[PDB]
């Protein structure tokens, strides 16, 4: 370091060797932390917070762990951001991408140790990825023209997604729920149209998907508690002090009788509005705002069930379920469409009363009731079901699938090796390192299972080299099997995203040779 | 830029000020314009902070609402009919005024500093007006060309070509704040010496 | 961090934020220093960035080399004013030589090949070099679309650069329209229109309200009912006024009420709510319409035509955005950046800004030189040749300038992994033997030293700015001889 | 339990004890959730579930040391759980809701373990009557326990707890002079008896001295008109809901109401209006124009009583339109006793609710657990591999409850469990631990039974929690 | 004190920037200021002459 100082007190600088060491150590630590949760036989982690009043959770998803882990190493933050973006994009594969990035950087460390410039490694990895993505694209299988085969593929995808989660105890039960819930949307990618309600009590096998709809709301006093052949009006209006005439007006009189008369006209306005609402010929009124007691008694006298304070989400889901439209100003009954259902009643689940709609018209939205013995169990169940719903929606939007259980990784590795044996220079070592990094995910899967990972990977590599492009791991016995026969399926978009994101993050981290830290902002104790 | 890029403009030039929506929809070069210099605020606002309105009927309410727009549009039309093509003010120019001027191919600038406005008046030959009710020709300034240009990351308004000018402006370039400050300090020494030498030789 | 083989820096913010960058100006801006000379170098880099927009690290490298070279002359007993004068003379000679070897090429919408080559050369050093052909094409197309040619200037407020994380970097594209982060107000509105007529407004869809203090007195039931009727009559009247002009879509800068929202849905006319002023002016410029402050002033001559208005939805999030596309000849375009990392998005934005600045420089002046160190080698040869005729003790300063002007080929060769002295000695021997000033350092190892053949192109004003700015900063640094500061 | 603030609780309820402690280990923060889940599902057995879960987790250690894998342990536990459900369902016995003796036995069994076991002969019939007054046995499938309200009133002893088939209010009457009405007509109000007030900004301007008197005269007439309108229908008792924005009852209005001989009760909560309407048949009124003789309710007696020193209490009894509601008044000489008695009555109500939900009954005293252990021990021998060890461990982890019962009773646990197992292995499967006799005997002769849902829920939830716990292999600390 | 730097060759500016508190020394600052205000040039020569 120069005798002259070029920094404030507390500012720090790290040059080539130290910077590479720090970045590699951070990335490898992040990868090693999450390796354990990979595969059908992965385990869970307990996350407890020191600051947020000791909140406790038990989880397996990778992005959830990495978001909560409070890293301070600059290199680890890139991997955390990559995992979060992967979760936001496809919603599955948040562990494989970070494991792949960590393994790539671990290989690059030894490659640097062998006196190779990082740019050569970067070029080799670029060519390797270019070959691997082409091989993966050529390996895809496209269905969709056949309804039976499409449903079979959807069931296989859901069952493969749920294998690594706790819901693996009831895999068929939850696979059917996921498939039906996804197919209730009639081709729309609206994931928030499915409402998951979780409540304590009962076993996880008592969860179900409702054939109608369920609201956790209440109805006004002295109103009918059940209706047959309902005609539903869904409104978004203000039936409280409704006379919010947004002008800046006031009342000035010279008597109390005049104030009484104006107060009477105030109620007359609301009575006229309620009569206009009733003119549509309804027997059920659902509002997103509050309904006060005077309109409440008007509806009760008219013999109408009124729902108050059902927020934007509930109103939109009710519209999608029943078929009506969100109305206001109530001045054209011939231009507003009403909903319809065959029965509205109240049900008791646990110790809670819920409004139940049965015999609905459209069914474009649904609710899923989750029962469990613990709040952590319910949270993990919902968090796991979200991944299945997301991947099912994605594969419905783009219906081409690729086999899993290591087969895709071995195919890409074979393509990269065939490319590497064809080129001169130091880049061949880089592509062979890329292939080695690709061939590690089946190894971790087998290791987490407790099998002879080296022997199994050798057999798989030999089979793929000889030409069995569908061979893979059989986990229920620990052997080599056919993925097409066993029904292990995956989506093509997820694998493409995993590969591309891992390559991008590895290159971004590897291009760094200097770390400069500014003086941190001091916390104020007192 | 480099030091040899420093320049002297016989006229005036000043930095771009704050602008609202629509400022990009009006032309940015004029050849023989007329310039109005104002000390009036052109935007929709309460007439006086001392005021209060008491009304009984909705028709009078609507008339009261329309009156403010009528007042503002009367001022704008009074400015427009004088023939001026460039408008400068010390007070804020509203978005309504900006869009009005842009819809008729005229340039407007607000919150111009007092010193810059005085220098512009001295260069062009007008007079600051607090009222738009007597906008005659003799109170309008004239310049032989007006432009807006990009200089080193900034936008500048240039009025050049006036032969009767009694002022000028320096544009100094350099590589650092202290570089330019020392350049200005060096220029001041020559300016004072030349003034004294003009006095006695 | 110099050359196509250079590496990049990772900067940690005061709050712990991470920035991975190759831009010298941004690095020096994000570093915090105490030394006044270091702050001067930071300001020099920032001034270069503001003026030209490219070559912000070469200038600081050159200034450091020049100050280093002055040290031996200081030790030998030469007054620093003499050194400064010699530096000025050498800089003038080099600048006079520089424009003699420059070649002018072209600026037009028909060919665009030299512009593409220049943009490729400027993007060759960044992390974007995976798709640098595509991004260079995007940049040149955007600048040619926005540029004003008779006055020879561009406005960067007419180019809107936005990026959303997710997808692939290659998904980055150019839209000859507008893209905003909004959606249709009522959830049951149609999500696309194909022959949109746009009415742009700046007034809320609410009954009017005078700005001055006001009070409306209600003294009777009749007055109450009159006010009640007036409120809804206003709501109906505004919608009929908007519909009577034939418009099919409405855009407003402020919010709506529930009554207005339902009426807009009922009358088959979608609307957009709560947009910004810059977005409104961009939309007006793109669609050819005008901004109106009242419903009373709305006429069919003030609407804008758009060939497509669509709502685009991204992945598993609820985020939705609005795109306006397929307009007639437009003066506003947008760049839509995609990528897998936030820092990827940031670096892509910086690289695109560099490309746009370079193309703007080409618009301003259209004569170029060749990179790879060829211009520096030629200038050093010219200065050394001229110094042989100066007897007045300034030959030492001129030769020091010539020596310090050759640090760029050293840096390039050392970064590329070859031997600097042998490489530049051979290159200079070839240049003096033949008559090709277009010979430089073969960084990418394509087997030739001819940058004219390899299509490596740089703007002339960039080199002029670098040389002049560095020389003047070095003169300022040399002039100082005292310092006082607290402890 | 003494809290950090300084409050004191005395309890036997397992869920209450676990909630009132502050356990820090993350593995110990799931047992409280398990207890809460059992409380929600059944309302009883909150202790036995935790004991069973602890026993299973304890038994897992020997298998882990021997070398079994956690996944194998989980699967074998599930197999044993299915077999246990089968055995218990076989052991169950049908029951009908028209048999009051069975309900009495079940309630007294659920109640004879708390501090109020001495008052069981008074508290069991109250619980049975309370449950039978709310449901319709022909088609009732579940019981809403929010239809029964518990009121805690200090003073006296537990012996003074009572059942009220009417309405009980804890607040006092604002009317000075009237405290008892026979043949009462009751009305409920959701508007204010005060000066007129519009929702917009209103104000009265006076510019001449006559208007000063005119305002007072008009306000007086306005109030008097409302009072006369209320009197027109024959109303005797008036209830007014809580209002916070404007005064709901002025002194002038109260004076007029007293002059008209009407008893006024003020500050009725906004969240018990549904219960009040359900109980007395009234209908809320929010506009004076709708105050009509058909919107009132009829009651036989409506009066306030003064307890010895604790305070006043309003009772309305003899309703012409009796709803499906009831209330319970709980007494006691100390707050700790009152809360414990309230929890005991809640336990009894929950047991009766479970018996309504599932019409099945089983014997208590450890019989289901010992039979389960014996049957699973027999079942284990048929299997081969690590499954036999795991199932035998699951079977052996069920003697803990009978051992704990014997140890608490003060007998010899080894001899007691051996005799229980031998007697269950040669016939009778209703034998159990007799604390009165102090030995082993038929447990139905002591008239101690319990619902089957309690045991089934306890076993299922315990097995699920254990299987969840076996899945974890790392603890990390976050922000 | 605030870290702001000033690079100058002007005698009056340098003398102002120095924080002189000597009563006899303040006169040399005063005359420099007077010269700068009166003629605008010659601020160092007067101090050297004094
Ligand atoms: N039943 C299965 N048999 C074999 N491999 C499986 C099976 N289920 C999932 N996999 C593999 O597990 C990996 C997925 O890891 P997992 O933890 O499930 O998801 P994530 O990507 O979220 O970590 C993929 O390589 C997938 O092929
Ligand atoms: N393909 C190339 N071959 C040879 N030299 C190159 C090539 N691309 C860029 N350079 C050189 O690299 C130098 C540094 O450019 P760069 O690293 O982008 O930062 P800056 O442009 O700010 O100096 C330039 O002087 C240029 O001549
Ligand atoms: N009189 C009794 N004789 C023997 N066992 C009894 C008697 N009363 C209750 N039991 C048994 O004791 C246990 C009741 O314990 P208890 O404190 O109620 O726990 P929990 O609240 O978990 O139900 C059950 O096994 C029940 O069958
Ligand atoms: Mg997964
Ligand atoms: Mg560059
Ligand atoms: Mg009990
Ligand atoms: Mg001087």
């Amino acid at each position: 370091l120069a005798p002259v100082n070029i920094f404030k007190a507390g500012a720090d600088e790290e040059r080539a060797e130290t910077a590479r060491l720090t970045s590699f150590i951070g990335a490898i630590a992040i990868g090693d932390l999450v390796k354990s949760t990979l595969g059908p036989k992965g385990m869970d982690k307990i996350l407890l917070s020191s600051g947020r009043d000791a909140s406790l959770m038990v989880t397996n998803d990778g992005a959830t762990i990495l978001k909560n882990i409070g890293v301070d190493n600059p290199a680890a933050k890139v991997l955390v951001d990559m995992s979060r973006v992967q979760d936001d994009e496809v919603g599955d594969g948040t562990t494989s991408v970070t494991v792949l990035a960590a393994e790539l950087l671990r290989e690059a460390e030894s490659l640097i140790a062998k006196k190779i410039h990082p740019q050569t490694i970067i070029a080799g990895w670029r060519e390797a990825t270019k070959a691997a993505r082409e091989a993966l694209l050529s390996s895809a299988v496209d269905h969709g023209s056949d309804e039976v085969k499409f449903r079979q593929d959807l069931m296989n995808i859901a069952g493969t997604t749920l294998s690594s989660k706790l819901l693996t105890h009831h895999k068929d039960h939850f696979t059917k729920l996921a498939v039906e819930a996804v197919l209730r949307l009639k081709g729309s990618g609206n994931l928030e149209a499915i409402h998951i309600i979780k409540k304590l009590g009962g076993s996880l096998a008592d969860s179900y998907l409702d054939e109608g709809f369920l609201l956790d709301k209440k109805i006004g006093v002295n109103q009918p508690k059940r209706i047959e052949n309902a005609k539903i009006l869904i409104a978004n209006t203000g039936m409280d002090t409704d006379k919010i005439k947004i002008f800046g007006s006031r009342v000035r009189v010279d008597s109390t009788a005049k104030v009484a008369e104006i107060e009477h006209a105030e109620k007359e306005k609301m009575k006229e509005k309620v009569e206009r609402i009733l003119k549509h010929g309804i027997n059920c009124f659902i509002n997103r705002q509050l309904i006060y007691n005077y309109p409440e008694q008007l509806f009760g006298a008219a013999g109408v069930m009124a729902i108050e304070h059902a927020d934007f989400a509930g109103v939109e889901r009710l519209a999608l379920v029943t078929g009506g439209e969100i109305a206001s100003t109530f001045d054209h009954p011939e231009l507003v469409k009403l909903g319809s259902c065959k029965l509205i009643e109240e049900v008791m689940i646990g110790e809670d009363k819920l409004i139940h709609f049965s015999g609905v018209a459209l069914g474009e939205a649904c609710t899923i009731v989750l029962r469990g013995a613990t709040q952590q169990i319910l949270d993990e169940a919902e968090r796991s079901l979200h991944d299945a719903l997301c991947v099912l929606a994605q594969t419905v939007k783009d219906s081409r699938t690729v086999y899993g259980g290591g087969c895709s990784e071995m195919l890409m590795a074979h393509a990269v090796t065939q490319l590497a044996n064809r080129t001169p220079g130091k880049e061949a070592v880089a592509m062979e390192s890329y292939a080695k990094a690709l061939r590690m995910l089946p190894t971790i899967i087998a290791d987490n299972a407790g099998y002879d990972s080296a022997d199994l990977v050798a057999q798989l590599r030999a089979a793929h080299s000889e030409g069995n492009t569908t061979a893979g791991l059989d986990m229920r016995e620990g052997t080599i099997g056919d993925m097409a026969i066993l029904g292990i399926t995956e989506s093509f978009q997820v694998k493409r995203q995993v590969l591309l994101s891992a390559a991008e993050a590895a290159e971004v981290i590897l291009r760094v040779d200097n770390i400069i830290k500014a003086a941190p902002r001091k916390r104020v104790p007192d | 830029g480099a030091l040899e890029d420093s320049q002297l403009v016989a006229g005036v030039a000043f930095k771009k000020t704050f602008s609202y929506a629509g400022f990009e929809m009006q032309p940015k070069k004029y050849h023989n314009p007329k310039i109005a210099l104002l000390n009036v605020e052109l935007e929709l606002k309460a007439e006086k902070d001392n005021a209060e309105i008491r009304v009984h009927t909705v028709e009078d309410y609507q008339a009261i609402v329309d009156a403010e727009w009528n007042i503002l549009y009367d001022k704008l039309e009074k400015i427009h009919h004088s023939g001026a093509k460039v408008v400068l003010s010390k007070l804020p120019i509203g978005d309504v005024a900006t869009q009005y001027f842009a819809d008729r191919d005229m340039f407007c600038a607000g919150r111009v500093p007092e010193e810059d406005l005085k220098r512009t008046m001295m260069a062009c030959g007008g007079s600051i007006q607090t009222s738009v009710n007597a906008l005659s020709a003799d109170v309008l300034g004239r310049c032989q060309v007006f432009e807006e240009t990009q200089i080193g990351g900034e936008r500048y308004n240039f009025f050049t070509g006036c032969p009767k000018a009694k002022t000028c402006t320096f544009i100094l370039r350099g590589g650092a704040e202290q570089f330019m400050e020392e350049t200005e300090r060096s220029l001041h020494d020559a300016i004072m010496i030349v003034r004294r030498a003009i006095k006695n030789d | 961090s110099l050359g196509p083989n250079g590496l990049d820096k990772m900067m940690v913010d005061k709050d712990g934020d991470v920035t991975v960058t190759n831009d010298g100006a941004t690095i020096l801006s994000m570093m915090d220093v105490d030394h006044q000379i270091a702050k001067l170098m930071v300001e020099l880099s920032k001034s270069q960035d503001d003026e030209i927009g490219d070559g912000t690290t070469g200038v600081v490298v050159l200034a450091g080399a020049l100050l280093e070279e002055a040290e031996q002359l200081l030790d030998r007993g030469i007054h620093p004013i003499r050194i400064a004068d010699g530096y000025e003379q050498a800089a003038r000679v080099a600048i006079e030589h520089l424009d003699k070897i420059s070649d002018s090429v072209l600026v037009d919408i028909k060919d665009t090949e030299p512009l593409i080559q220049t943009a490729k050369t400027t993007l060759g050093s960044k992390v974007v070099n995976s798709c640098h052909r595509q991004m260079a094409e995007i940049a040149v197309n955007a600048v040619l679309t926005v540029a004003d040619m008779e006055r020879r200037d561009v406005d960067f407020e007419l180019i809107k650069v936005e990026g959303k994380v997710g997808g692939r970097l290659e998904d980055t594209k150019l839209i000859k329209g507008v893209i905003v982060d909004k959606d249709f107000s009522h959830p049951q509105m149609p999500k696309k229109v194909e022959d949109a007529k746009i009415a742009i407004l700046t007034c809320p869809f609410e009954p009017p309200k005078p700005k001055t203090k006001h009070k409306l007195d209600v003294t009777s039931v009749e007055d109450y009912k009159a006010l009640q009727k007036y409120e809804k009559e206003k709501f109906e009247e505004m919608i009929q006024q908007i519909k009577e002009t034939g418009a099919n879509l409405a855009i407003c800068q402020w919010g709506f009420d529930d009554e207005a929202n339902h009426l807009l849905l009922q009358n088959n006319l979608p609307a957009v709510r709560w947009v910004g002023g810059p977005e409104i002016e961009l939309i007006a410029i793109a669609t050819g319409g005008r901004i109106v402050p009242r419903f009373s002033e709305l006429t069919a001559e003030k609407l804008g035509f758009a060939g497509l208005v669509q709502e685009i939805s991204f992945g598993t999030t609820k985020d939705k955005m609005l795109v306006i596309e397929q307009c007639k000849n437009s003066r506003a375009v947008t760049i839509f950046i995609r990528g897998g990392n936030k820092m990827i998005i940031e670096e892509a934005k910086r690289s695109l800004h560099d490309a746009l600045c370079v193309i703007r420089n080409l618009i301003r002046d259209n004569r170029v030189v060749y990179g790879g160190g060829a211009a520096e080698i030629s200038c050093a040869l010219a200065v050394s040749q001229e110094a042989d005729k100066c007897p007045t003790l300034e030959q030492y300063a001129m030769r020091a300038f010539a020596d310090a002007l050759e640090v760029i080929p050293m840096a390039l060769s050392e970064n590329s992994g070859m031997n600097p002295i042998q490489t530049m000695t051979e290159v200079r021997a070839r240049q003096v033997k033949e008559m090709n000033p277009a010979l430089g350092i073969d960084c990418l190892h394509k087997g030739t030293n001819d940058m004219k053949q390899q299509h490596v192109i740089e703007t002339l004003i960039g080199k002029k700015q670098q040389i002049s700015l560095a020389t003047q900063m070095v003169r300022m640094i040399l002039k100082i001889d005292d310092i006082r500061k607290p402890g | 339990i003494q809290d950090g603030k300084g409050d004191v609780t005395i309890t036997n309820d397992g869920a209450t004890i676990l909630k009132q402690m502050q356990v820090l280990h993350p593995a110990a923060r799931m047992l409280v959730e398990l207890s809460k889940a059992q409380d929600i599902e059944a309302g009883d057995g909150t202790t036995s579930v935790v004991i069973i879960a602890g026993s299973l987790l304890d038994s897992c250690t020997k298998l882990l040391q021997k070398g079994i894998h956690p996944t194998i342990i989980s699967e074998s536990f599930q197999k044993a759980l299915e077999k246990g459900i089968e055995i218990l369902t076989d052991m169950s016995r049908p029951v009908e809701l028209s048999d009051r003796e069975t309900l009495l036995n079940s309630a007294t069994t659920s109640l004879n373990s708390k501090v109020v076991s001495q008052y069981s002969s008074l508290l069991s019939p109250m619980s049975v009557n309370a449950v039978m007054k709310v449901i319709d046995p022909a088609t009732a499938t579940s019981v809403d326990l929010r239809d029964i309200k518990i009121v805690k009133k200090l003073g006296g002893t537990i012996d003074d707890c009572e059942l009220v088939e009417g309405l009980v209010l804890t607040q006092k009457v604002s009317n000075s002079g009237i405290t008892r009405v026979e043949k009462a007509k009751i009305g409920l109000i959701q508007f204010c008896l005060s000066a007129p007030k519009t929702d917009m900004d209103n104000q009265i301007v006076v510019s001449d001295y006559a208007q000063m008197d005119r305002v007072l005269r008009e306000e007086r007439a306005y109030i008097l008109n409302l009072v006369k309108q209320i009197k027109k229908t024959g109303c005797n008792v008036l209830l007014i809901q809580k209002s916070i924005l404007r005064d709901a009852l002025s002194d002038l209005a109260l004076h007029f109401l007293n002059k008209m001989k009407i008893m006024v009760i003020k500050d009725i909560e906004r969240e018990d209006i549904e219960f009040i309407c359900k109980t007395i048949g009234t209908k809320p009124v929010a506009h004076i124009d709708q105050f009509t003789a058909d919107m009132l309710g009829s009651a036989e007696l409506a009066e306030e009583v003064n307890l010895n020193g604790s305070g006043k209490l309003l009772k309305i009894t003899g309703c012409a339109s009796p709803g499906k509601t009831v209330t319970i008044v709980v007494r006691g000489s100390n707050k700790l006793v009152i809360e414990e008695a309230e929890r005991s009555i809640h336990d009894a109500l929950c047991v009766i609710r479970c018996l309504v939900k599932k019409r099945a009954l089983i014997a208590g005293g450890g019989a289901p657990e010992i039979e389960l252990a014996l049957r699973l021990t027999e079942y284990s021998r048929t299997l081969s591999g690590m499954e036999s060890y795991c199932v035998r461990a699951f079977a052996d982890a069920m003697e803990v409850i009978p051992s704990t019962l014997a140890e608490n009773a003060g007998l010899n646990p080894i001899s007691t469990v051996t005799e229980l197992r031998n007697r269950h292995a040669q016939g009778e499967k209703t034998a159990g631990i007799n604390v009165r006799k102090g030995g082993i005997s038929n447990i139905l002769e002591e008239l101690v039974v319990q619902p089957l849902l309690v045991s089934v829920s306890a076993l299922t939830l315990a097995t699920e929690t254990v299987r969840s716990i076996l899945k974890i292999d790392d603890v990390v600390n976050t922000r | 004190g605030r870290g702001k730097a000033t690079i100058s060759n002007d005698g009056a500016t340098i003398l102002k920037l120095l924080d002189v508190v000597h009563p006899a020394a303040k006169t040399l600052v005063d005359i420099a200021k007077s010269q700068d205000a009166e003629v605008g040039d010659g601020t160092t020569s007067v101090t050297l002459l004094a």
